[PDB]
């Protein structure tokens, strides 16, 4: 009987552990994807800032 | 000499209810527990199975056990529902799911103490208990597992009292689930260790009798339980009626069991019913020794009789009976062992059963009972070699090792029967 209880508890524990790991990993992955995409857009804004800065360095000529 | 009765599970409770109906009728007790019979031969030995209650009502010394309330709902509602002591209905609510592990190890263990309490409170009111009888099936979970657990516990608490069982063997021809060979195999080992006598009632034989002989095309469990109750009444006849010998359960077992493990009997009955013709003594004996009249699906000619007891019931000439018995033996004497002198005994009860003017009950301790265990074993192995369905049991805490042990003990039991079939 105690072995039966031990196996039920083991099943519950590892169900919980694997699900928690999966949800943590998914949160990390989606966060990294968004972050990469946000920083890419920011670098794009930067190139935009650079070129608009450049326009001011030719009119003074 | 008081007897305590226990019925566990669906089959156990159904067969026990029928048995109590039958013997209450024979003893003249009505469904209210009031005696309205017409002879004191009905009462001289009535304390064996009934307690005397206030108002001198008679209450069966019976404990009803199940892990679900269904069958005991029906029992408490049925013909003789209100005769059983209300405290003696001990039930759980979940069930055993036709799982031996649930009845023996998990769900049953939660209730076995509650059952043993009632067993004890019935034993205390016994002037001198001679033993217990249990009715149950081996193919389900409650009867099968929980009843074997109860037998173990009773042996622990009452180590020096006789424990006998009427055990219904599973058979594919009339089957509820496929795991029946497993449960059966695990129960039989328990019985081999913990019962003084086990009367093997094979549903295969009951179905074949109800179909081929009584000519019932679609037999129900009621039609088989009719035969089972008839046999149970026959077996216990010598203890319930006064004209007979002076033997308690222990004496009968002593004279019927030459070896401890080989205590599995082949019941038999004649005539088979479900007519008005007065049946003759020669026909009674011939049918009684006919394999087609026996409750275990084994051929007695494929084995040898260690001991035989026959109880005739009705008004007949003991001279004619005893001539016909000596006929059937001295004639076919190659199926009786020569190393147990005078191993056939016959009792005649002057009171008949109801519906029948002459009946004979056959109790045979034959080595042909092998054929049942090998059957079960085969079924067992046919699944166990693929671990099939084992997940039902491993999930309740059992190890494959246990299945292997149960298989080995029964193959041993078969082998022991082979040993005493060749002996000369
Ligand atoms: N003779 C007889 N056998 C039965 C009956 N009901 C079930 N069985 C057999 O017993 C097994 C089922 O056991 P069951 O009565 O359910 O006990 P449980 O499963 O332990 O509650 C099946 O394999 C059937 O062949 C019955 O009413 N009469
Ligand atoms: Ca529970
Ligand atoms: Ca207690
Ligand atoms: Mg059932």
């Amino acid at each position: 009987i105690q072995k039966a209880i031990e196996e039920n508890n083991n099943f519950i524990k590892m169900a919980k552990e694997k699900l928690a790991q999966k949800m943590e990993s998914n949160k990390e992955n989606r966060e990294a994807h968004l972050a990469a995409m946000l920083e890419r857009l920011q670098e794009k804004d930067k190139h935009a800032e650079e070129v608009r800065k450049n326009k001011e360095l030719k009119e003074e000529a | 000499r008081e007897i305590v009765h226990i019925q566990a599970g669906q089959c156990g409770n159904q067969i026990g209810a029928k048995f109590w109906e039958v013997i209450s009728d024979e003893h003249g007790i009505d469904p209210t527990g009031s005696y309205h019979g017409d002879s004191d031969l009905q009462l001289e030995r009535i304390n064996v199975y009934y307690n005397e209650a206030t108002g001198n009502k008679y209450v069966p010394r019976a404990i009803l056990v199940d892990l679900e309330p269904g069958t005991m709902d029906s029992v408490r509602s049925g013909p003789f529902g209100q005769i059983f002591r209300p405290d003696n209905f001990v039930f759980g609510q979940s069930g055993a799911g036709n799982n031996w592990a649930k009845g023996h190890y998990t769900e049953g263990a939660e209730l076995v103490d509650s059952v043993l309490d009632v067993v004890r409170k019935e034993s205390e009111s016994c002037d001198c208990l001679q033993g217990f009888q249990l009715t149950h099936s081996l193919g389900g979970g409650t009867g099968s597992g929980m009843g074997t657990l109860l037998i173990s516990k009773i042996r622990e608490e009452y180590p020096d009292r006789i424990m006998n069982t009427f055990s219904v063997m599973p058979s594919p021809k009339v089957s509820d689930t496929v795991v029946e060979p497993y449960n059966a195999t695990l129960s039989v080992h328990q019985l081999v260790e913990n019962t003084d006598e086990t009367y093997c009632i094979d549903n295969e034989a009951l179905y074949d009798i109800c179909f081929r002989t009584l000519k019932l095309t679609t037999p129900t469990y009621g039609d088989l339980n009719h035969l089972v109750s008839a046999t149970m009444s026959g077996v216990t006849t010598c203890l319930r009626f006064p004209g007979q010998l002076n033997a308690d359960l222990r004496k009968l077992a002593v004279n019927m069991v030459p070896f401890p493990r080989l205590h599995f009997f082949m019941p038999g009955f004649a005539p088979l019913t479900s007519q008005y013709r007065a049946l003759t003594v020669p026909e009674l004996t011939q049918q009684m020794f006919d394999s087609k009249n026996m409750m275990a699906a084994c051929d007695p000619r494929h084995g040898r009789y260690l001991t035989v007891a026959a109880i005739f019931r009705g008004r007949m000439s003991m001279k004619e009976v005893d001539e016909q018995m000596l006929n059937v033996q001295n004639k076919n004497s190659s199926y009786f062992v020569e190393w147990i002198p005078n191993n056939v005994k016959t009792a005649v009860c002057d009171i008949p059963p109801r519906g029948l003017k002459m009946s004979a009950t056959f109790i045979g301790n034959s080595t042909a009972i092998q054929e049942l265990f090998k059957r079960i074993s085969e079924q067992f192995t046919a699944m166990f070699r693929r671990k099939a369905f084992l997940h039902w049991y491993t999930g309740e805490g059992m190890d494959e090792m246990e299945f292997t042990e149960a298989e080995s003990n029964m193959n041993d039991l078969v082998s022991e029967y082979q040993q005493y079939q060749d002996a000369t």
